[PDB]
Parts: structure tokens; C-alpha cells; sequence
């Protein structure tokens, strides 16, 4: 049981999604026209979680790729093994949302959204039992904010008491590709801590720092980018597609992620970082890969991590061993740190342990946690939307697809009202 | 120019400049919609950048689905957008009137004359025309013979006209049993299903609905006569708790306590169901059939199944509308006031397996007000050619049982309009002579567009029929086979009045304000 | 100095391609048809010869079956697509007769190049042919002439299933006819509805195909884990849930608060599970088949009560089971099981082709289900054979709906090519010409039989109306050896698919008028 | 002219009809097309202006 099925919705969303399937059948053995290459129940027992098997052995992907654009889908149509979802999951669309919220939602979002529902309710056909929805999507997109606000919302009247674990990927501090990227984040988020669960926080443009520092890349693409995405990606869904001692799914992390329904962004990031030369002169321990993970050269997003404090610590590991040391070690640093750490917690890191090795590297641990960092990047955000709402520059671009000015100011409150959430335990 | 030196990377239109731009691409436009116009017109094959075929000649789907970037084309298309959204049929023609309201004043304004003089003509030549379609109109108090003809005359221009004797008997047949007592007709309580049975030409009307989900347990019923439809909205699977809760228990025999007990609220939606069957007379066969829009666990489907309760899963957001009107119950949102008042009844209920895809089938209702559509094409692009034409025929009895009159077809309407122009044309007095000689014109090309796509001769045919108008009183059209005028209102050609109404409007605005475009630029980069 | 044209009146295209017009448009979709029935024209036959395909994914697909080669095709041409669609519904509703569109099809487009060039345009050619296509359809119940009625047992239908055999196994066809004919029948529902869904074909690597057989029941890929492998009893209970417990589903946390309640935890879930793995022991079951995984403990007294464990991670294998032996898939952990037991004559292991396998093979109630299990010395051998019994067991479908049979391998063809052209000849208007054409398509079909048998196509096309003559209607092709010398299809035995035959002529004309109307394309930019 | 020829050819070649044996038709055709137009034609005077 515990069936999740994934909306891919965005321009973003489809790059992320393209690789988001090719680490899960690797991991998995699932051969893509043929039946399984399997090994024991630790890769075929959770197949028909994120899989549906079709008479014959075909096994298909519990996947919905929606975009308002044909020309980007169709690399996901028939490219890098694009041709084994459903042919009902290829829902395309002719008018291009032109990084714009209003357009996505009132010109778009209402002759779309009631066929993307219909993929949703037949996808659910085949799930015994549904855990939740995953909406991979970006900030700074048309379609990721466009169908991805108003599908997040359409979908809670069809399921309004299951959890959602939605990713998002935030604009970058130090490039800017629009000026109406302060507006786009600012109205998609406004939305997004009404009624959701999970929220992470992804910056695509500060990994080239990493890729070319760490990774060692000169010359880094869009191709390089999501590479070490999806090893973020399958980190947080290796328990939820390994079966192992600390069972931990997705009804299981909406709890012990968030203390508070509503301060529900994270930080995610994984480790180890290696090159393709200098990855067989490094061994790999256990203090190593839990040590690298708390500092600020394993983020997923342009943040800062020692200036923070954690809420909650959640860790994955990758191969077979012992899970006694992760503790120790841990407990060492918030005796030492207790500044970054939570005072009355006893227990600040979760364990978390599979017996599938990853793809390349022989140990990896991911990082999961929420913390301090999102508030400092959420005051550049409204510090971008008081400037150009206030002149009301490129308000014309919003206000004639069906907003008004009194609906900037009320997402103005209350994105504000969380920066203040942020900072009472700061 | 201006636009040049404060932004040199902005290009730009003048006035002379700017106005060919805009008539060269409605040309553009006109010369490509007008080989669809009307039965004789070709299929077009349009091909995406996945491969994927989509075979249709509708004027809203060729607009859309095609490789052009141009301003003055997105204008068209946002004009095309709607005469296909409120009304159906009305599409081809729309363009054809905007590529004739530019090519003919064009001829005038080059001619030393200002735009502005003939867009005073357009507006003097639709208050003329619009008087006349008034008195054109005829009213037959929506007779069901009536609406056979208006159904046949919009889908023989998307089909080769053997389906069009089968689609009919399904458009006509549809709209009648929705609505009654002067009640606008809901178009959302027909279902429009895509199978791949047996062939194009065997798309029946089902008399109940077509559910496109089957039975998940297989020890259910398959063929279930006699049925009762009880219409959910509980969900029937496991939920937790809004506040994050858990368990706790201390030994193992508690554990398997817990476990019974957290399905208890779960078997109790399930024992308001199997109690209702029992107090339903249960001594016969006496089927039950579950809906049920949201999701069922399999414990509650392997309950309900050794009772003999077919249960479906994961309906629709209008299931809960079509069918609550078909089955004549109530569709509930909580077991605490069960009883058979909200309980259905279907004397057939059976589903039917094509590739691994169950279909439910509902049927013999006694006052259902909603049907469905068996689409059974055998291609992918098939399907569209159907689902687009049943739309387009849907729309066009809807417009003709609310409107109390029919307007008539081909060339009874267009040649009678422009001939009335001429006899009004020195009633202008003044500059504006040359404006209502351009908007004549105009209304000129459907039967010149219908002459030209059958074969026939364009200006010889236009000759007799306009002869035909002058020395008689009938309201002659164009025949699409002999090219003899023929009279449109004795044939069985007959057209929607709203749609005539709004060609008339819709682009006659659009071409008043195009004619006064001069400065097309591209700015804010 | 060299100047250039530019654009006329409607080029806004940012990298398309536009064709209009009969020569731009029509005629080279009639070109690019042409080709597909040029390419599956050798595969077409018994005579026929394979084609190694090799798809995107590298692997290899060796067949003479034109449907699963255009599967693998990746046709980029848009009324090509038409054609290869088409066939593929030829798949979907009778399962046999697929290479019959690309070849009577790819011969109506083919003669249609030879009308709109030499006359009357598509409006004319589309209403020529659908005129004789429903002549065509009047024909095809006036040659029937023997039926599937009498005797449906495994003598009969072993000659019935010969057709469709020897077209893709051509020197197999005597082994494949008595291995299908010993499935088919015995799964039969008497007087119901036939699934085609019950036949299985359980690839084993090892010797040829003479040591091909069919079990009564359904044989597996997998192992026991325990040592109860020899059962004879065969009481068989079915779990969809994974026999390791019974845990919660919220968040499940074990709450200890005295040292009474830690060391009686350990022996209090040891007597948890022992308890409901000896409750299946009292009720006579030997073999217990699971759907998730199996923890220790269960397999502790599994092997104590001498119970065999089956693990099956497939969830509609395991729905498959339940048919085989009569159960019912419990969704609880294991509870005193009344009467949903299942019932087999013999489980057992043994390796046959170094793979262990698992057969619940059925003795004297020997038809619930069937399973074909087929040997061969490549991989790529079995799966052209299951691709020539899967034919077989949709051609048991096809005799389940219409008895009717017509006397194949070339005998109907020239039949409903004489009729159509005695059509053509008594139509006093300019349409009889497509009416002609339409009859000479079923020409080219007996054209490939003799082009692939290496024989004169002419002289063999030739002594077919030669023998015609008003009261035969049965004369076929004899492709055994060269020098032809006609015989009857009624006496050899050559006779398939009425009803094969009466979806095929409907695809195939309707696949070619969808053709002729395209008279404009407007295709997008390829990504 | 010659493309037509070449139309019919290519019908024949479809036929496992040798080139050889449609080129031996070609030439027995083509020497009948020379005796019928010399059977068709007018003498004209030259003389005449
Ligand atoms: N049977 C017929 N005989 C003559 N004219 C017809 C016939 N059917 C349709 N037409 C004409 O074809 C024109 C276009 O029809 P249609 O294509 O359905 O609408 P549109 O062109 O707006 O999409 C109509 O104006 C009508 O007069
Ligand atoms: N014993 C035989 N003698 C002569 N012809 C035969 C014999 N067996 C099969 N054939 C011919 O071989 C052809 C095989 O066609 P096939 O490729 O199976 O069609 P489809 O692709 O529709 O299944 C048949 O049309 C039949 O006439
Ligand atoms: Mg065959």
C-alpha cells in the first residue's frame, strides 16, 4: 500500500522529472520494456509503490508531466527513456504561460486544470491506497507558478486530508533572469502556506559554485545541474522505495519534520561531493559523511548554515553499516554547538539506513532539515517585492489577466507575517 | 523614427508600413482556412513536434495548432477563440469576413482615401444588415425534424456524410431528453467517451452514463441487472487523524488490538452499507452498485464483495451531477441519514474490458436528463474528428432550441444581405459611400468560397444566383452539386441565428479597429 | 549578382514545413506507404522470412509477424503512421491478419496513384472504393465454406490451427497445432466468454522445441525458502498481505514503562505469530503463497508445522493463482479458513533448464487454466514462437464468436476479385474505374504467396482465373514447390478467419480513404 | 514521353520481369512507331509559300 503519485508540472519540473526516473530504474533493476532485473524483496517489494504493474510484467510510472509549452515536454516525450509513462500523461499545452502568475491561473489555469485533474483521478484507479502527492515545480516559472498554485489547490477539494510533499525551487540571489521574479515567488508561496505540509527550497544557480569548485567542472550546463538534484531527490525517497529496519514514509516525515504546521521549508542536500577523477583516491566513513553534511558546502540552496539553528535533523544513509556511530557522533557536536541545535531535544539527528548502494558512489548520506536559512532568504524576496510594488512597476502585466492591487497587498502581509514567524526563535 | 533612438534594438511600423502588414497576413490567413469551408472542403493533417496526427478542418483547431508567429494572426485566432467557445460552429466564416473587411479596403485606401472614412461605412452597413437578419429569420417551435436538418447542415461540413447519418440520430436525440418547460440546456450533463470497438461509423447514444473506471476486486459482479445506485462522497479507505497522533502500546497482543480497532471507523461506513442492502427487500437478486468518488481500501472492497455489492472507485467531479440525475437519487456526503429515498435505480448495470481498461455501463433509466456519447473510433485521431464535430453539432441544436428562430443556410442569408446594402448604399449621404460597398463585398465570399472548394466557377455562379435574388423573392442559395441556386430554406440547409448575429459583430469590431493600426512596434527589452 | 525568392503571402513559419496541393502532399503520402508495403511484402506468407529489427534500446527482434515490426519501427512519416495504426487494430480486435493491411492497403494507395493521374480526382476515388467495399463485405458470407461447429475437440481444431501456425512457423506446424490445441480446448467455459488472458507462456532456456509442453496449472520463476518442497495434498491458501504480522499503519511505537513489559516482549511476539501459523496447520494447509515479503519467525514455523512458502511479488500473478487452484486472495493476516481454501493435485520443484522451478500442476481436474511451456536453444527463438502461439490462441477467440471459416492462402482473394470486377462492369458512371482498381488489390495478395515461394507471379496469377470459372470458388496457391499445379483448399486444409478476413478489408479501405483526404499538411518542428 | 515509359517499366519490374525482356518489347515497339508514321504522313509541296 502507501501508493504516492507524482505531478511533474513546470518547465523546471520536467528537467528535474526527466532524471528523477532514471536513478529509481537503475536502483530498482526495472527494465523499461522488459519485466524486472531484481535481485530479493529490498528493490521488488516496493515496485507497485511508485509503480503500476500492467498485465504482462510492464511496469509504468505513477508520473504526470504537465506543461504549457510543447516544445520543452517533447525532450521528455521521446528522449532520455521518456517513452515509457502513460500516453494520457503527456498533457501539452499550446499558449506558454511567459513567466507570468496571472496568466498561468485565470487565461490558462481555466481550461487546463479540469483535464490535468482527470490524470489524477485515473492514476488513483490503480492505488489501493493513497498516501500523497509530490509537485515538483519552480519559483521563478511561469508554469511552475502558475500550474503549480492553482493545481495545489484544485486538488485538495478531491483530496483534502492527504499529506503533500511539494518542491520547490527558489530564484537565486546572485543572477536574475526577470524582473517580475520577485512577483512570481511572492504570490506562488503566498498560496503555499495556507494549506500544504512540505516545501523544500533548491537554488539551481548556486550549484555552478559547487560544480565548479568541488565537482570540478569548468564549463556547467542545465545537463550537469540536475545530475546531483536527482541523487538529492532519490535521497529523501529511499526509504519510501527500500524497505529496512528504520521504516520511515512519507506519512512518517510530515511529523517528524515540522514542529509547526506552517514554518515548512527546508533545506535539502546530500553528501559526498566527488569528482569523476578524484572519487576513488577519497575512502568514505561514518564520521566523515555525517561531519560534511552540517556545513555550508553541502546546500542545496544559496544559504548560510552556520549562522542557523536547526529544528529537526533527518539523515539517510546509503550501504550496510553500523547506525550505533551516526548517534554518538551527533551528540558529541550539540554539547559542543549547542547554539545550532535545539535545547530541549534529546535525540536531534533521526537515523535513517538502507542496504542499496547508490549509482557511482559506494556511501551517501542526504541531509533533510528545516532551519534559520530561509529566513534570511525570504527578506530579499519581499525586499525585491517593496520596491517594484510600490512604484507599481509592471503592475499592468498582473492586473489584466484578473488581479487587483488590494491582491499584491494581502500577499504583501502575510509573506511578511513570515518573516516574523521565522524570527521569534531565531 | 522615434521608437529607433530611444530603444535601438525596437523595430517598428509607420503608418503606410503598418497597414500592409496586417492585410498581407489576413490574406495569409484567408487563403489557408478557405479549402475547409462547407462539405466539399479538405482534411488537414496536422502534425505536432511529437509526431502525433491530429486530422481536422475545423477553423478553431487549424488557428491554433499551427506554426505562425504573427501579431496580427493572434489576433484572429483570439476572435476565432471565442466563436468556438459560446456557440460552436461559426469558425471558418469568422476568418473569411476579416480576410474580405481588409482586402476590400484596401482597395480604397490606397486609392488616396483615410481609413477612418471607410470604417464609418462598416458601421452604417451593420445596422442595415443586422435589421435584415431580423427579418430573414424563421421560427418552426423547435421541431424535432427541425433540429435534424440544423444537426445535419453542421456536421456534414466536418465528415464525409456517412457518419453524418449517424451522428445526427445521436446530437438530436441527446438535446431533447436534458431539459423541458423553456430550461436552458446544461451541456455539461452529456458525456463525450473515446473507445476503440468496432469502427467510426457505430457511435450510439447510451441512454445512461459510461463510467471509463470498472470493478477493483475481481470476486465482484460483472453483469449486474436490476441495480440500485447509491452515490457517494465518503472516503471509504484508511485516513488518519488531522493532528498527528500515532500509537502506543506496550505488548504484542495489544498491537493486534490497535490494528482492530483503527478500522473500526472504517467498517463502520461499510455496516450503513450492507445494512441498506438488507432493507431493500434483499430475498431476489436485488444488485447494489457503489460509486463511490472517492477512494476505497481493499479491506472494505473484500467486505463489500462477499455481500454482493459492486463497489467503483475514484469517480469524477460531474459524475456526481450526471448520474444523480439518471439514477434519481441523492448523492450523499455521510451515512447518518441512509435510506432508499437517496437510492437509484438502472435495470442494466455491466462493464466491458477493451486492453486492460474496464468500462462501466449504466442503462435502462426511466427519466435519466443525461446521456452519453459512445465515441467508438478506431484510430487515436479519429476519435478527434468525432469529439470535435459532436461538439460543434451539440452547440448548434442548443443555440436552435433557445433561439425561437432558425436562420437559413448557405447562400440564402449572405447574397440576400448584400443586396440589400446596394439598394441602401445612397442613404448614407456623404463620404462613407465607398464603406457599405466594401462591407457587400465582404459578405460575398461564402458563397464564393463554397463555389470554389466544389469545383464550380466563382464569378459565373455568383451571376445566377444574385439573378435568381433580383427577379424573385426566395431567399436562393448555392448548391454544392449542381451549382444551379437552389432555395436553402426548402433543401434542409438551415444555420443558427446567434451565429450569424455575431459574424456580423465580432468582426466587423475587429476590422474597424485593425484598419486604424498604424505604429505596429515591438518595445520593452 | 545571383538574386533569390523570398516569401509570398503566408511564410510565418520559425522552422516548419508546409505541403499542399496533389503533388506536394497526396502523392508523396502514396510514396511513403508504398514503402511499408514494399518492406513487409517478403514477411508475408509461409514461405515468408524473418527480420532482425533492432529498436532504440539495442535489443534484438527477430519475427515474421508485421505487427510487432512496426512496433519497433520508429516511422517518422505522418500518413505512414496511418497504415501502422491500422494494423495495429487488426491486433487489438481478431489478433491475426496484421501483414493483410500493409499489403491490400499499401495496394489501394498504390492503384490510387494510377486514378488521380490519369482522371478523376479523390472525390470520386474515396466513393469508388467504398462502393466496392461493401460489395466486398457481401461476398465473404457466399465463400464460407466449412464451419468450426461439429466436434470442438482437440482432433479437430488441431487441423483448424494449422493456418495460422505454418504462416510463421512454417516446418513447426504439426508440434505447435497439438501444444495449442491441448490448452486451448481444456480452459474452454463452457458455452462462455473465452479469455485469451488465461493462456501463459513460461519461457525456458534448454533444448528445441520438441521437448515443448503444457502443464495443467502455472509454473513460476522463483523458490521456496524451507524444505517442504515435495506436497502431494496440495491445500493451497492465498495472502495478499505480507505473512510477517500484523503492524499498524499511522505510526506504530512500541511504549515500555516497567522491566515486566520489556523481557515478555520478545516471547509474548513469538507466541503472537506461532499462534497463527499453526492456526493454518489445523485446517490441512500445505502450501501458504504470500504477496509481500516473509520475516524470520514466519518462516520459523513454517518449517516446524511442515508448511511450503511461496513467495510471489507480482500482484497480478498472484491474481492468476487464485483462478488456477480455486482461492481466494485473503487481504487480512491468516484467519480459520472456512471454505476459500484452494485445491491442487501436485506441487512441487524441480530444475529444468538450470531454472528452479514451481508448478502447480493438476492432475485429474486438469482444465482451470493452462500453461505453455516452451523450450528452445536461443531466447530469441522463444519469443517467435510465443509470438506464433499467441496468434494461435487469438484465433481460438475468433472461432469462439463466428464458426465461419473461408478457404484461405489465396482462394478468397481471387474470388472477391471476380465479383467486384463483375461490380465494375454493370456501373453506368465515370466511378467504375476505382471500383476495378479495387478489385485488382485483392490481386497483389496472392502476388506476394508466389513472389516469395520464388515462382512467375504471372503464370501463377494466371491459371487462378483459369480455374474461376463460375462454380469452383475454392482453388488456392500450392507453394510446396515450384511448377505450381493449383489444388483445393478444402482438401489440404487451408482455411482461417472469416471474420479475420471481414475486419481486415474494413481497416485496410478505411486506412486508405483517411489517406486520400489529407490534401494539406501542416507539420511543426521536430524536437 | 520518356518519363511515362519509364512510368510503365517500372510496373513490369515489380512483376520479377527481367530489363532485359522489357527492353526486346521496347525495341519490337519501337520499330513499329517508325512504319506507322511514314503510313500517316502527306507529302507537302515545298514550293508552296
Ligand atoms: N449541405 C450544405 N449545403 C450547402 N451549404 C452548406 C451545407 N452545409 C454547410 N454549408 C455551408 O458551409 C458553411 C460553413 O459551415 P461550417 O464549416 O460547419 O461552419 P464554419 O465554416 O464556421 O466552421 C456554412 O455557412 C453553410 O452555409
Ligand atoms: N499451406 C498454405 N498454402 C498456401 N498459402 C498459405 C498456407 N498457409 C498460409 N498461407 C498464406 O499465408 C498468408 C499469411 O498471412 P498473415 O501474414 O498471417 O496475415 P496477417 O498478418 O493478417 O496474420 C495467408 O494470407 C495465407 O493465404
Ligand atoms: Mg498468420
Amino acid at each position: 500500500m502507501r501508493e504516492i503519485v507524482h505531478i511533474q508540472a513546470g518547465q523546471c519540473g520536467n528537467q528535474i522529472g526527466a532524471k528523477f526516473w532514471e536513478v529509481i530504474s537503475d536502483e530498482h533493476g526495472i527494465d523499461p520494456t522488459g519485466t524486472y532485473h531484481g535481485d530479493s524483496d529490498l528493490q521488488l517489494d516496493r515496485i507497485s509503490v511508485y509503480y503500476n504493474e500492467a498485465t504482462g510484467g510492464k511496469y509504468v510510472p505513477r508520473a504526470i508531466l504537465v506543461d504549457l509549452e510543447p516544445g520543452t515536454m517533447d525532450s521528455v516525450r521521446s528522449g532520455p527513456f521518456g517513452q515509457i509513462f502513460r500516453p494520457d500523461n503527456f498533457v501539452f499545452g499550446q499558449s506558454g504561460a511567459g513567466n507570468n502568475w496571472a496568466k498561468g491561473h485565470y487565461t490558462e489555469g481555466a481550461e487546463l486544470v479540469d483535464s490535468v485533474l482527470d490524470v489524477v483521478r485515473k492514476e488513483a484507479e490503480s492505488c489501493d491506497c493513497l498516501q500523497g502527492f509530490q509537485l515538483t515545480h519552480s519559483l521563478g516559472g511561469g508554469t511552475g507558478s502558475g500550474m503549480g498554485t492553482l493545481l495545489i489547490s484544485k486538488i485538495r477539494e478531491e483530496y483534502p486530508d492527504r499529506i503533500m510533499n511539494t518542491f520547490s525551487v527558489v530564484p537565486s540571489p546572485k543572477v536574475s533572469d526577470t524582473v517580475v521574479e520577485p512577483y512570481n515567488a511572492t504570490l506562488s508561496v503566498h498560496q503555499l502556506v495556507e494549506n500544504t505540509d512540505e516545501t523544500y527550497c533548491i537554488d539551481n544557480e548556486a550549484l555552478y559554485d559547487i560544480c565548479f569548485r568541488t565537482l570540478k567542472l569548468t564549463t556547467p550546463t542545465y545537463g550537469d545541474l540536475n545530475h546531483l538534484v536527482s541523487a538529492t531527490m532519490s535521497g529523501v525517497t529511499t526509504c519510501l522505495r527500500f524497505p529496512g529496519q528504520l521504516n520511515a514514509d512519507l506519512r512518517k516525515l510530515a511529523v517528524n519534520m515540522v514542529p509547526f504546521p506552517r514554518l515548512h521549508f527546508f533545506m535539502p542536500g546530500f553528501a559526498p561531493l566527488t569528482s569523476r577523477g578524484s572519487q576513488q583516491y577519497r575512502a568514505l566513513t561514518v564520521p566523515e559523511l555525517t561531519q560534511q553534511v552540517f556545513d555550508a558546502k553541502n546546500m542545496m540552496a544559496a544559504c548560510d548554515p552556520r549562522h542557523g539553528r536547526y529544528l529537526t535533523v533527518a539523515a539517510v544513509f546509503r550501504g550496510r553499516m553500523s547506525m550505533k556511530e551516526v548517534d554518538e557522533q551527533m551528540l558529541n557536536v550539540q554539547n559542543k554547538n549547542s547554539s545550532y541545535f535545539v535545547e530541549w531535544i534529546p535525540n536531534n539527528v533521526k537515523t535513517a539506513v538502507c542496504d542499496i548502494p547508490p549509482r557511482g558512489l559506494k556511501m551517501a548520506v542526504t541531509f533533510i532539515g528545516n532551519s534559520t536559512a530561509i529566513q534570511e532568504l525570504f527578506k530579499r524576496i519581499s525586499e525585491q517585492f517593496t520596491a517594484m510594488f510600490r512604484r507599481k512597476a509592471f503592475l499592468h502585466w498582473y492586473t489584466g489577466e484578473g488581479m487587483d492591487e488590494m491582491e499584491f497587498t494581502e500577499a504583501e502581509s502575510n509573506m511578511n507575517d513570515l518573516v516574523s514567524e521565522y524570527q521569534q526563535y531565531q | 523614427a522615434a521608437v529607433k533612438t530611444l530603444n535601438p534594438k525596437a523595430e517598428v511600423a509607420r503608418a503606410q508600413a503598418a497597414l500592409a502588414v496586417n492585410i498581407s497576413a489576413a490574406r495569409g490567413l484567408q487563403d489557408v482556412l478557405r479549402t475547409n469551408l462547407g462539405p466539399k472542403g479538405t482534411m488537414k493533417m496536422l502534425v505536432s513536434g511529437a509526431g502525433d496526427i491530429k486530422l481536422t478542418k475545423d477553423g478553431n483547431v487549424l488557428l491554433h495548432e499551427m506554426q505562425i508567429q504573427h501579431p496580427t494572426a493572434s489576433l484572429i485566432a483570439k476572435v476565432a477563440t471565442a466563436q468556438d467557445d459560446i456557440t460552436g460552429d461559426g469558425t471558418t466564416s469568422n476568418v473569411l469576413i476579416i480576410g474580405e473587411l481588409l482586402k476590400q479596403a484596401d482597395l480604397y485606401i490606397s486609392e488616396g482615401l483615410h481609413p477612418r472614412i471607410i470604417t464609418e461605412g462598416f458601421e452604417a452597413a451593420k445596422e442595415k444588415a443586422l435589421q435584415f437578419l431580423e427579418e430573414v429569420k424563421v421560427s418552426r417551435e423547435m421541431d424535432r425534424e427541425t433540429l435534424i436538418d440544423v444537426a445535419r447542415t453542421s456536421l456534414r461540413t466536418k465528415v464525409h456524410a456517412e457518419l453524418a447519418d449517424v451522428l445526427t440520430e445521436a446530437v438530436v436525440d441527446s438535446i431533447l431528453a436534458i431539459k423541458k418547460q423553456d430550461e436552458p440546456i446544461d451541456l455539461f450533463m452529456i458525456e463525450i467517451m473515446e473507445m476503440k470497438h468496432k469502427s467510426e461509423t457505430d457511435t450510439s447514444l447510451i441512454r445512461g452514463l459510461v463510467l471509463d473506471h470498472g470493478a477493483r476486486h475481481p470476486d465482484m459482479k460483472k453483469r449486474v441487472e436490476d441495480a440500485y445506485i447509491l452515490t457517494c462522497n465518503v472516503s471509504l479507505e484508511y485516513e488518519k487523524t488531522e493532528v498527528n497522533s500515532g500509537f502506543f502500546y506496550k505488548s504484542a497482543e495489544e498491537r493486534e488490538k490497535l490494528v482492530k480497532a483503527e478500522r473500526k471507523f472504517i467498517e463502520d461506513r461499510v455496516k450503513k452499507i450492507i445494512e441498506l442492502k438488507r432493507k431493500v427487500c434483499g430475498d431476489s437478486d436485488k444488485g447494489f452498485v457503489v460509486i463511490n468518488q472517492k477512494g476505497i481500501d481493499p479491506f472494505s472492497l473484500d467486505a463489500l464483495s462477499k455481500e454482493g455489492i459492486v463497489a467503483l472507485r475514484r469517480a469524477k467531479r460531474r459524475n456526481m451531477e450526471r448520474l444523480t440525475l439518471a439514477c434519481g437519487g441523492v448523492a450523499l456526503n455521510s451515512f447518518d441519514d441512509l435510506s432508499p429515498d437517496c437510492l437509484g435505480h438502472a435495470g442494466l448495470v455491466y462493464e466491458y474490458t477493451l486492453g486492460e481498461e474496464k468500462f462501466t455501463f449504466i442503462e435502462k433509466c426511466n427519466n435519466p436528463r443525461s446521456v452519453t456519447l459512445l465515441i467508438k473510433g478506431p484510430n487515436k485521431h479519429t476519435l478527434t474528428q468525432i469529439k470535435d464535430a459532436v461538439r460543434d453539432g451539440l452547440r448548434a441544436v442548443k443555440n436552435a432550441i433557445d433561439d425561437g428562430c432558425v436562420v437559413p443556410g448557405a447562400g440564402a442569408v449572405e447574397v440576400a444581405m448584400a443586396e440589400a446594402l446596394i439598394k441602401h448604399k445612397p442613404s448614407v449621404k456623404g463620404r462613407a459611400q465607398l464603406g457599405v460597398q466594401a462591407f457587400a463585398d465582404a459578405l460575398l465570399i461564402i458563397p464564393k468560397v463554397l463555389a470554389q472548394n466544389s469545383g464550380f466557377d466563382l464569378q459565373e455562379t455568383l451571376v445566377k444566383i444574385q439573378a435568381e435574388h433580383s427577379e424573385s423573392g426566395q431567399l436562393v442559395g448555392v448548391d454544392l452539386n449542381t451549382g444551379e441556386p437552389m432555395v436553402a430554406a426548402e433543401v434542409g440547409v438551415w444555420d443558427n441565428y446567434c451565429v450569424k448575429k455575431q459574424l456580423l459583430h465580432s468582426c466587423t469590431v475587429i476590422a474597424t479597429n485593425i484598419l486604424l493600426v498604424d505604429e505596429i512596434m515591438r518595445a520593452g527589452m | 549578382h545571383v538574386p533569390k525568392a523570398p516569401g509570398f503571402a503566408q511564410m510565418l513559419k520559425e522552422g516548419a514545413k508546409h505541403f499542399s496541393g496533389l503533388e506536394e502532399a497526396v502523392y508523396r503520402n502514396i510514396q511513403a506507404c508504398k514503402e511499408l508495403a514494399q518492406t513487409t511484402r517478403t514477411a508475408y506468407g509461409p514461405n515468408g522470412m524473418n527480420k532482425m529489427v533492432i529498436n532504440h534500446l539495442e535489443k534484438l527482434f527477430v519475427t515474421n509477424d508485421a505487427a510487432t515490426i512496426l512496433r519497433e519501427l520508429e516511422v517518422q512519416h505522418p500518413a505512414a503512421k496511418m497504415i501502422v495504426m491500422a494494423s495495429h487494430m487488426q491486433e487489438q480486435e481478431v489478433g491475426d491478419g496484421t501483414n493483410f493491411v500493409l499489403v491490400f492497403a499499401g495496394a489501394l494507395l498504390e492503384l490510387a496513384e494510377e486514378l488521380l493521374r490519369i482522371g478523376l480526382s479523390v472525390s470520386e476515388v474515396i466513393e469508388g472504393y467504398e462502393i466496392a467495399c461493401r460489395k466486398a463485405h457481401e461476398i465473404l458470407p457466399n465463400l464460407v465454406c466449412c464451419s468450426a461447429k461439429n466436434l470442438r475437440d482437440i482432433d479437430e481444431v488441431s487441423s483448424l490451427l494449422r493456418t495460422s501456425i505454418m504462416s510463421k512457423q512454417y516446418g513447426n506446424e504439426v508440434f505447435l497445432a497439438k501444444l495449442i490445441a491441448q490448452a486451448c480446448v481444456s480452459i474452454f467455459p463452457d458455452s462462455g466468454h473465452f479469455n485469451v488472458d488465461n493462456i501463459r507462456v513460461c519461457k525456458i532456456l534448454g533444448s528445441g522445441i520438441s521437448s515443448s509442453s503444457v502443464l495443467h496449472g502455472m509454473v513460476f520463476k522463483k523458490e521456496t525458502e524451507g524444505d517442504v518442497t515435495s506436497v502431494k495434498d496440495a491445500k493451497i491458501a492465498v495472502y495478499s498481505c505480507p505473512f510477517d504480522g500484523m503492524i499498524t499503519e499511522t505510526k506504530g511505537t512500541v511504549l515500555i514503562k516497567t522491566a515486566e513489559e520489556l523481557m515478555n516482549f520478545s516471547k509474548g511476539e513469538e507466541n503472537l505469530m506461532d499462534a497463527q501459523v499453526k492456526a493454518i496447520a489445523d485446517t490441512g494447509a500445505n502450501v501458504v503463497v504470500t504477496g509481500g515479503k516473509v520475516a524470520d519467525m514466519a518462516l520459523h514455523y513454517a518449517n516446524k508445522y511442515n508448511i511450503m512458502l511461496v513467495r510471489l511479488n507480482s500482484k497480478w500473478d498472484l491474481r492468476r493463482l487464485c483462478k488456477t487452484v480455486g482461492a481466494t486472495a485473503l487481504p487480512r493476516l491468516t484467519p480459520p479458513v472456512l471454505e476459500e481454501m484452494g485445491h491442487c493435485d501436485s506441487v512441487y520443484l524441480s530444475e529444468v533448464g538450470d531454472t528452479q522451478v514451481v508448478v502447480f500442476k493438476h492432475e485429474k481436474e486438469d482444465g482451470a487454466i493452462s500453461t505453455i511451456v516452451l523450450r528452445g536453444s536461443t531466447d530469441n527463438l522463444m519469443d517467435d514462437i510465443e509470438r506464433a502461439v499467441d496468434d494461435g490462441v487469438n484465433t481460438f477467440k475468433v472461432l469462439t464468436r463466428d464458426k465461419r471459416l473461408v478457404p484461405g492462402g489465396g482462394a478468397t482473394e481471387i474470388e472477391l476479385a471476380k465479383q467486384i470486377t463483375s461490380y465494375g462492369e454493370t456501373c453506368p458512371g465515370l466511378e467504375q474505374y476505382a471500383i476495378k482498381k479495387f478489385a485488382e488489390a485483392f490481386e497483389a495478395i496472392p502476388r506476394a504467396l508466389a513472389e516469395n515461394s520464388g515462382v512467375k507471379a504471372n503464370e501463377v496469377i494466371s491459371k487462378l482465373y483459369a480455374v474461376h470459372q463460375e462454380g469452383n470458388k475454392n482453388v488456392g496457391l500450392d507453394i510446396e514447390a515450384e511448377v505450381p499445379a493449383v489444388k483445393d483448399m478444402l482438401e489440404a486444409g487451408i482455411l482461417d478467419t472469416y471474420l479475420g478476413k471481414y475486419w481486415a478489408i474494413k481497416l485496410a479501405t478505411n486506412a486508405a480513404v483517411t489517406v486520400l483526404r489529407v490534401d494539406q499538411i501542416i507539420m511543426a518542428k521536430p524536437a | 514521353l520518356a518519363g511515362e515509359m519509364l512510368s510503365v517499366a517500372e510496373h513490369f519490374l515489380e512483376q520479377q520481369m527481367h530489363p532485359t525482356v522489357v527492353i526486346s518489347a521496347y525495341r519490337k515497339a519501337l520499330d513499329d512507331m517508325i512504319s506507322t508514321l511514314k503510313k500517316i504522313s502527306i507529302p507537302v509541296d515545298i514550293s508552296d509559300s
